[PDB]
RNA sequence: GGACCUGGCGGUGCUUCAUAUCCCUCUAGAGGAGCCUGUUCUGUAAUCGAUAAACCCCGAUCAACCUCACCACCUCUUGCUCAGCCUAUAUACCGCCAUCUAACCCUGAUGAAGGCUACAAAGUACGUUAGGUCAAGGUGUAGCCCAUGAGGUGGCAAGAAAUGGGCUACAUUUUCUACCCCAGAAAACUACGAUAGCCCUUAUGAAACUUAAGGGUCGAAGGUGGAUUUAGC
């Protein structure tokens, strides 16, 4: 039979045609593109029987045509951007804690990595309510996880298996350290 | 199609809750490939995306990484790096332009998506125990 | 073309993640790629006229395969929707066949 | 069905490896520490000894998967140079390519 | 062999793809040009093989398939060209007007033309002796005393080399917040690369990394090199140099800091001194690396 | 669900349905190995686990004589295995508790006797020994013998049997007398009035149990009505005032049995009136049916505009989830597509064409006519040749 | 028998040179000892192959058990497969490597025949081998088939040389310390030097003199090695 590019109009809606991630298919797609090193005296091969076209991982699915076509769509599941945050300077202010986390798309029938449950949390001793001795007692409970030109104490958890459970251990973390660095032991006094 | 054309479409539901909503102060979206070409065409397609949908993007390109070895015959491995840096971004943007480049993620491209939450001080650190 | 135009002609047969920087299950994606070859070469004789090609997006997996047009119409779907079948249950994920004919074998030259 | 003798021995010293795991690391955590009266760390000598000589991990080799290839065995793969580089030549190994 | 009718056949597919990428590409179909072309197939098969002729490609079916020959006479059977029975009537065409434009003088970085490409120029093979006769020709004319079109015939027969051999690339001089004018420069050497900023007045105060150059660099030789810029154009004790280098060892930090004051003081002296800089060999990157 | 292959597009519409069949052939092949040989596909290696793409097991585990191997045979649907073991529990002197014999009877009747793929209930077949047996007879074994003998023909014997209900002071779920109305018209001898009256007599029986009826009552009542032509209209439309004014709403089933009884014409005209703009969801078995025969009047009634709101219907939302299987599709298809040439201006027909040829169905040679003739009647000689080319 | 044509020379000598490999010259090292690692024989109950010759830091990017396919006995038999054989056969083929051995146009009176000059004068267009290899790159065929198959527990003998490869030295341009190049001591026998021997700890493991790292003890030969050889670029 013959291909079906041959009754495709020049002013088509192109996004019908490759709705999704398809393989290239010569007889859907109508363009004379060639793909091979040519021989001697000779010209790129045809896209008909072409398999190094069909190893290109080809985004005809998204053209520009069909990317604002979709991002049109997908407008209604959005939230705004708080107003009031404009940079960086507000957003430390107002939210003091950050929580770093990270999740990783590879291909295999197992979604499972065990590097997702790595939790990080960051805080500006400046954003805490310390004096000068539960700062002193905080700085040297830490350790190195404290440094001192940037003035944020990071904590990064991963002992529990999931990632909801370390970040409730890195609050926990932090809510032992800010408490013991407000109290003062007997030992203490020998300084 | 010219005459039979769909009268009315059944729209998605989107429900607005009441809880408050993530905030990100930035996203970093790390993409590795082994072909350069893939990894541009991919960067044109998610920073479109991303104008499209408004939010703020950036990208950048991480040095390449080259493992040699030999069985004499010897093998190679490039990975290639693409970085885009979203910032300022809530949790239901976040989530639906992640799903969008994910489902369009290229065969061969992994992906690796770091987000760094914004979070207020619990109620327990705001003032000492008496 | 030779093993050493790989990368400067030819392409890769099978895409995936495995051997990139920092993944993992690359031996269990080749393993798997040796089945899929060996299966589909007993499962459609005489009929693929090039190699398959494997493709993996996210938990799918793309046997984009080019054969002939000598079996009958009938005899192809057949075969497509049992090694679909077949192959989604044997590796737990959605499986698909690409089918392309071609008229016979596509001569790039004469070795 | 396996590819020969060799790999079945491997494949039964695998599995009773795994089985005996957990009971070999608690009798092996005994006798690794300096806490324990010596009389106890001496009996879990004899415990470990006398379980099957066939968990111990030490006795597992790293096969090919598809030869049985003692040697020359890439762990990443579990292939033997030989057929790796058959797979990797035809460009059935993605990513793989030769160096230039 | 390539028919008339199948390169006709080609071309009007060609025209209605290009349509049909314009449509898929949100493009005006009218104004759409070849880079568009290659824009687009690049963005739609990303291939990222090195051979970029192995890449797909969509062309006009005229640049893709080979040429054919050319109609010499029409119907009636007389030849166009009045040289035509030489057989090479472009060549000796070329040659005639080449000799008239001599006659007429009479009266009152660059590289000639290699023999391939005057063959492509006039379409005809031609063998050894008779380009050169051609060339001689034009060298007859270049030394008469020839005017602007005869520049512009002999311009058409010569391709580019390049001159920037003869010049290196100045600096551009630059100015502190305190109103200081200063030079920046880069240099590399094995690993080591190093960026200095080179002050237009100073008293040959040298700050590596901070710390000043005797105590940075104790063996004579790394100061040797440091002085060998300076004191090749005579100006040691009259340039201030802040210098940051990085990686490397001894030699190769002294080397990229050597490179980098070059550079950075070609701003500050002549011409001249840049050309004898350049044949120093105090501005040349040294390219000799391990090898594997 | 066709592969875009030049060689593999069908053609035709016997080709289409052919290859159709063919691929779901190999399905169930594949499906049959899978399930003959579970050990080479218990090896799970996708996290999160697929329940779906697990071997199904489909033989009993239990093997002793006790009540929960019986319900395991009856969650099987293994009839003569359940039979048999109700058998051995009584040979046993186990007692059946009366909820699993209920199930017990429940298959059986569904199934009439026989193991899964009509069947006519026959006398003295298990179903009935398992009721006589029955120490204790509930309203649900009562009602489940009905139907079931309704199901499979048994209407007489049902109608007996619903009267031994009665004699019993138990009482009839709704799907009972949906059986019994069914029963009644099915059996022979009678006239229209005095079935008519004897659904009547069952409806005040549903009122007097205090039973309250559903969709598939007034469905049923249609259905069988349909039966008797001329006589039913007036009937037909006071029921479906009727199940207006209780509060049940319509479904495409009711309309479809109402179009189909008065086309034996002005009615479909209301009927899409109030259809215009809504959404439906599946209520009915017969549903599907709706729309075929609603494209059947506008065909005979040869009125273009009713067409074209039936279709604008059928566009709105997921309404095209209702036009059943490829048969009644290509019927629709057809009808639409005859009827836009013949009373259509040709472009348009053309537009229609290029727009419903080959996405929407495969033509039939008696459209191709039926086009040529509109473009003989237009005048636009010029298309011939592509129509030809089309053809072939 | 006269005249002429093509030759070949399956042949030589000499002359000039372009004359790169191979020479020659030139530069910088190692070679003689002590170890280890292959391999040779010998010896042993004790892996294998490499079958004329030219390719052992060979298969092995790794040998306590396993690996292992070697030996002592013991122990099982239609046996992980329905068998299984690292059993033989490429001295059966097959892959592999290797040894050897035109058309047209002009001229000569249309003879054999010949055809260039650029400031241009006719030229344009394999076979062979008792070869290697079954780490199979293959396909077959012969044998064993209550053992040429399984399994278990222990053991592979070592001193005569002959080689190759590597390491480490015989020092003062050296050794130790600070430091990372402006210092202080040591220094030919309590100088240097051992990856030599012996003993003790640590790591891994079920099992360590038996593998590795360190410490102690020890401080051997060694005293710069010709003919040779290794690179140069």
């Amino acid at each position: 039979l013959p291909p079906r590019t041959e009754k495709m109009a020049v002013d088509q809606d192109w996004p019908s045609v490759y709705p999704v991630a398809a393989p290239f298919k010569p007889s859907a797609v109508p363009l004379p593109v060639r793909m091979g090193y040519p021989v001697k005296k000779g010209v790129p091969m045809a896209k008909e029987g072409n398999l190094e076209l069909l190893k290109i991982p080809n985004f005809l699915h998204l053209t520009p045509v069909a990317i604002k076509k979709h991002c049109e769509a997908l407008k209604d599941f959005c939230t705004e951007w708080p107003a009031a945050l404009d940079s960086d300077e507000k957003c430390e202010k107002h939210f003091p804690i950050e929580i770093d986390s990270t999740d990783y798309v590879s291909s295999g029938p197992s979604v499972r990595n065990p590097r997702a449950r790595v939790v990080v949390l960051r805080v500006k001793l400046s954003s805490l309510n310390l004096d000068d001795h539960a700062k002193k007692k905080l700085i040297k409970l830490v350790g190195e996880r404290y440094c001192k030109t940037t003035d944020v104490l990071t904590i990064k958890t991963d002992r529990c298996p999931l990632r909801r459970q370390n970040y409730d251990y890195a609050v926990y973390l932090l809510t032992v350290l800010y408490h013991e660095s407000w109290n003062t032991e007997e030992w203490e006094k020998s300084k | 199609l010219h005459v039979d054309v769909p009268k009315d479409l059944t729209k998605p539901v989107v429900t607005i809750s009441d809880e408050p909503d993530i905030l990100y102060k930035r996203l970093s979206v790390l993409v590795k490939g082994h072909d350069k070409a893939v990894l541009d065409s991919y960067e044109y397609f998610a920073v479109l995306a991303a104008k499209e949908l408004g939010i703020s993007i950036k990208v950048h390109e991480p040095p390449r990484k080259i493992e040699r070895f030999t069985l004499r015959v010897q093998y190679e491995m490039r990975t290639l790096y693409r970085c885009l840096e979203l910032e300022h971004l809530t949790g239901s943007t976040a989530d639906v332009y992640l799903e969008y480049i994910q489902r369009n993620l290229p065969e061969g491209v992994a992906m690796e998506v770091t987000k760094t939450q914004l979070e207020q001080l619990p109620e327990h650190i705001k003032e000492p125990i008496w | 073309h030779a093993p050493h135009y790989i990368a400067h002609r030819k392409g890769w047969l099978s895409l995936h993640t495995g051997n990139l920087d920092g993944e993992d299950h690359a031996a269990e994606r080749t393993v798997e790629d040796v089945f899929l070859r060996k299966f589909m070469w007993g499962t459609f004789p005489g009929c693929l006229a090039d190699q398959l090609v494997l493709k993996r997006r996210g938990n799918q997996l793309e046997i984009c395969a080019v054969v002939l047009r000598q079996l009958s119409p009938h005899k192809y779907y057949f075969l497509v929707g049992y090694s679909e079948t077949l192959l989604s249950y044997f590796y737990k994920c959605p499986v698909r066949l690409h089918l392309q004919t071609v008229p016979s074998k596509v001569v790039y030259k004469y070795l | 069905h396996y590819v020969d003798w060799r790999m079945w021995r491997d494949v039964k010293r695998r599995k009773m490896a795994y089985e005996y795991a957990d009971e070999r690391l608690r009798i092996n955590s005994l006798r690794k520490n300096t806490i324990l009266p010596k009389i106890l760390q001496d009996v879990a000598d004899e415990e470990i000894a006398a379980l099957p000589r066939d968990s111990c991990p030490v006795r597992i080799r790293n096969r090919c998967v598809m030869t049985s290839r003692p040697r020359g065995v890439k762990r990443r793969w579990r292939l033997s140079r030989i057929v790796f580089r058959h797979l990797a030549d035809h460009g059935q190994l993605s990513g793989i390519q030769r160096a230039t | 062999t390539y028919t008339e009718d199948f390169i006709k056949k080609q071309i009007e597919e060609f025209n209605i793809g290009k349509r049909h990428l314009a449509n898929m590409m949100g493009e005006d179909p009218e104004t759409f040009t070849q880079e568009d072309i290659d824009r687009a197939i690049a963005y739609l098969f990303p291939s990222g093989l090195f051979e970029k002729r192995a890449r797909p490609v969509m062309k006009h079916p005229e640049q893709i398939f080979p040429r054919q020959r050319a109609i010499q006479w029409g119907e009636d059977g007389r030849p166009f060209h009045y040289l035509f029975y030489t057989g090479k009537q472009s060549y000796y065409s070329l040659m005639h007007d080449v000799y008239g434009m001599l006659l007429n003088l009479e009266k009152h970085g660059s590289r000639w033309l290699i023999k391939e490409e005057l063959e492509e120029m006039l379409v005809e093979k031609l063998s050894d002796l008779d380009y050169m006769q051609f060339i001689r020709l034009l060298e007859k004319l270049l030394t008469s005393q020839c005017g602007a079109a005869e520049e512009e015939f002999v311009q058409r027969f010569r391709r580019s080399v390049t001159l920037e051999s003869k010049k290196q690339l100045i600096e551009p001089v630059q100015y502190d917040e305190q109103g200081m004018a200063f030079s920046k420069s880069e240099g590399k050497r094995k690993t080591a690369k190093a960026e200095a900023i080179v002050y237009k007045h100073g008293s040959g105060r040298i700050k590596v990394n901070g710390i000043d150059y005797q105590l940075y660099f104790p063996i004579t030789q790394d100061r040797e090199q440091l002085m060998f810029p300076f004191h090749f154009v005579d100006r040691l004790g009259k340039h201030d140099v802040t210098c940051t280098v990085s990686g490397g060892g001894r030699s190769a930090q002294a080397g990229a800091i050597r490179l980098a004051m070059a550079k950075a003081l070609c701003s500050f002296v002549t011409e001249d001194e840049v050309e004898w800089m350049r044949q120093a060999g105090l501005l040349t990157t040294d390219p000799r690396v391990r090898e594997r | 669900v066709f592969q875009d292959d030049p060689y593999l597009m069908p053609a035709s519409s016997l080709e289409s349905r052919s290859f159709l069949l063919a691929k779901k052939s190999g399905e169930n092949v594949a499906k049959f190995i899978i399930n003959s040989y579970p050990k080479y596909f218990q090896k799970d290696i996708a996290e999160p686990h697929i329940p779906c793409l697990m071997p199904e097991y489909f033989e009993p585990q239990i093997k002793d004589i006790s009540e929960a191997a019986l319900k395991e045979r009856i969650e099987l649907r293994k009839v003569k295995a359940s039979v048999d073991m109700f058998d051995q529990l009584l040979q046993a002197g186990t007692t059946v508790s009366l909820e699993t014999t209920n199930s017990l009877l429940d298959l059986l009747c569904y199934y009439g006797d026989q193991e899964p793929s009509g069947v006519t209930w026959r006398a003295k077949n298990n179903a009935e020994r398992i009721f006589s047996l029955m120490p204790e007879k509930n309203e649900h074994s009562y009602c489940t013998m009905i139907r079931g003998m309704v199901k499979h023909r048994a209407y007489e014997q049902a109608l007996n049997l619903y009267t031994e209900l009665l004699n019993n002071r138990l009482h009839a779920d709704v799907y009972t007398f949906n059986a019994l109305i069914e029963a009644t018209v099915c059996a022979i001898n009678e006239k229209f009035e005095e079935k008519w009256s004897k659904i009547l007599e069952l409806l005040r029986h549903m009122v007097a149990q205090k039973v309250k009826p559903n969709l598939q009552t007034f469905n049923t009542i249609l259905k069988c009505l349909r039966r008797f032509h001329v006589f039913a209209r007036s009937p037909a439309l006071q029921v479906l005032r009727e199940m207006k004014a209780i509060g049940i709403e319509p479904s495409l089933a009711t309309y479809h049995h109402i179009i189909r009884l008065f086309d034996q014409s002005f009615i479909i005209y209301d009927i899409m009136n109030e259809l215009m703009g809504k959404r439906f969801s599946p209520k009915d078995p017969d549903d599907d049916k709706f729309f075929q025969s609603a494209m059947s009047i506008c065909s005979s009634l040869r009125d273009l505009e009713l067409a074209y709101q039936v279709h604008g219907l059928l566009k709105t939302g997921d309404n095209w989830k209702f036009i059943g299987p490829d048969q009644h599709r290509n019927f629709y298809y057809s009808k639409f597509f005859d009827l836009i040439c013949l009373m259509e201006q040709i472009d348009v027909t053309l537009k229609w064409y290029e727009d419903l040829i080959p996405s929407a169905y495969f033509p039939h040679s008696q459209t191709m006519i039926h086009l040529l003739q509109a473009l003989d009647v237009a005048n636009r000689l010029e298309v011939i040749p592509k129509i030809w080319k089309d053809s072939k």
